């Protein structure tokens, strides 16, 4: 809900894309992006932790949330990535950020405190900001990716919306998550 | 600091020690007691400079008020200071085009909301339903005191329907001595008590409180509930000091960069 | 401070500003740099207090000097101080009968290598090789100054197999006014630059060089510390490192060195 994730996108950026410019009205449609996708992925793990056991949304339920709103490929390689930053940042430890010591540029801490805010469930586990963080970092990376090819095959640096409305349009499961938005 | 000498982190080492080099261990544990005096002398001096500022303060945080409330036109050399920074290339420009002047917005609306909801930490005291309560906000200021020791912030209300108050006060009683029964533990200014305010709802409009069912009135979450301070309640009054540091230390002195957003958190 | 405009948190809500609004907020961006050129004022007036405050602190640091060194005595009430808190029962007087008086065991040997130890960020800096080397300090001292702005770290040292230095000295210089061509950023004093000292090692006790002649892990590197602009990448993080050490020795391990040497101090 109007939450911006423009930093963190850029960061993303510049790992896939390190010469590689994004416009603000580009950016503006990935933070919408991210955020109709973080509204999907909790309220359906709000739905299965309704009446759970101490009404808990931990990563189980972002994990089946997941494979439920994001296609097929997107969803396997979304679940991989979850369980991987869930795995760093069990086993990991100046006061490092919980992103940092899960190996993400999305915030780990404030994805802790809307899915606390939003009251989808009595309580959020540690784990589920991770893996949530995980995901919508993926995805990010993936249309970034994408769309930066687009943007040089244009013969441009820069990320304009027509980059990323042909990345999403051409990508079959990009196209069917990112349809609605 | 751990009271719990046993818990010491190099606890095995002192038993250790033969007595004569414990007795000296002893010896700079006093004079430790007596750095410490001496640091809190320090501290209450730091708090009369801060008093001795706020006039040095006021009339940057006066001016901004006007302008928030429309009260003031901007200058040539207001205008001429750019909305943002590292911006390059005709995006300054563009910005400054991207929407008409609307004479019927006077001032800057929901400027205290939304500088206070960016900042990370009273985002999370901030509920769906202070929001619009918020929006009425047209000042926050803070002032400290000598006798007695501590300071205060005060939330200035517009004419609203949620409540009669035009101001709501939070007061912070400060310690500046060390605890005489625990005086290594000192490590600054240390909150005695808080002090809220009475906030005068209209009816249905107190959303800090609701029934539950024989039928009795809990707390709800709110961000109005900073203005009712209170096992584990020392803390909750520990949350409660550092929200009201954040508001006067970090908030009130750089509010615009909260309003913009160009101060962020990573955490 | 996010210096790229377009990444700030509420970019979209500026964006969407009328004009004659954005030029409201022109203006509190401009009072906002005058904001923080009044704290910078402040700033300068807390480091002149912390000099002034030096003559009181350093009899008591000058009085535990001479304690570790063995150069006095402890005093009835020193010896009546515990040496640790929280203890029960039996335990203080186990502890003072668990070790036998010693003679031949003066002052209190590894005090200031214990103290700087047991400091997580100073620990992460002492290799196996400084051990030995930072048994021979005696004191750690540090002072400020007005002109030039900043403040030193001075390491005494016994006479020591190592170096012929009896003091090593580090020095950093502090800007205390905002950058001009980036005022909104300024958030206190920052480091200009960081000035050593030069360790005159005797023969093959270098522990900073080795030949694999190289440069290797040493406590010891913090005495030449990185360059600035004019004495040459990501230099500028290096020194950054080296000053928040230099201020970890001097605002925390300095005045309570005796806390992190029984460990009473833990993160």
């Amino acid at each position: 809900r109007k939450e911006s994730y423009s930093v963190y996108i850029y960061r993303v950026l510049k790992q896939v894309h390190p010469d590689t410019g994004v416009s603000s009205k580009a950016m503006s449609i990935m933070n919408s992006f991210v955020n109709d996708v973080f509204e999907r992925i909790a309220a359906e793990a709000s739905r299965l932790a309704h009446y759970n056991k101490r009404s808990t949304i931990s990563s189980r339920e972002i994990q089946t949330a997941v494979r439920l709103i994001l296609p097929g490929e997107l969803a396997k390689h979304a679940v991989s990535e979850g369980t991987k930053a869930v795995t760093k940042y069990t086993s990991s430890k100046k006061a490092k950020s919980r992103s940092s010591r899960a190996g993400l540029q999305f915030p780990v801490g404030r994805l802790h405190r809307i899915l606390r805010k939003g009251n989808y469930a009595q309580r959020v586990g540690a784990g589920a900001p991770v893996y949530l963080a995980a995901v919508l970092e993926y995805l990010a990376a993936e249309v970034l990716e994408l769309a930066g090819n687009a943007a040089r095959d244009n013969k441009k640096t820069r990320i304009a919306p027509r980059h990323l409305q042909l990345a999403v349009r051409n990508d079959e499961e990009l196209n069917k998550l990112l349809a609605g938005v | 600091f751990q009271h719990m000498g046993l818990l010491s982190t190099n606890f095995d080492m002192i038993q250790a020690l033969p007595l004569n080099v414990k007795q000296r261990v002893c010896a700079l544990k006093n004079l430790q007691m007596k750095t410490i005096q001496i640091e809190s002398d320090f501290y209450k001096r730091v708090h009369e400079l801060e008093i001795e500022f706020e006039g040095k303060f006021k009339s940057t945080f006066d001016q901004r008020k006007a302008i928030v409330a429309g009260e003031v036109e901007p200058t040539k050399e207001q205008i001429d200071t750019p909305i943002l920074e590292g911006l390059e290339g005709d995006q300054l420009a563009e910005l400054y085009k991207a929407a008409e002047a609307d004479p019927s917005a006077k001032g800057i609306k929901d400027f205290w909301l939304t500088a206070l909801r960016t900042h990370d930490l009273v985002a999370e005291a901030i509920e769906e339903h202070d929001v619009p309560i918020l929006s009425y906000l047209t000042d926050v200021t803070t002032a400290a005191s000598k006798d007695p020791a501590g300071f205060k912030i005060e939330f200035h209300f517009a004419t609203n329907p949620y409540f009669k108050n035009q101001v709501l006060t939070k007061t912070y009683l400060l310690g500046f001595d060390p605890d005489a029964e625990a005086p290594l533990q000192f490590d600054g200014p240390h909150v005695i008590r808080a002090v809220g305010d009475t906030i005068e709802w209209e009816d249905g409009k107190n959303v800090t409180k609701k029934a539950v069912k024989l039928t009795k009135t809990v707390k709800a979450d709110s961000f109005f509930n900073f203005f009712e301070p209170p096992e584990q309640a020392e803390e909750f009054l520990e949350l409660d000091y550092e929200m009201g540091q954040a508001i006067r230390d970090t908030i009130i002195p750089r509010a615009v960069l909260f309003y913009t957003g160009e101060l962020q958190s990573d955490d």
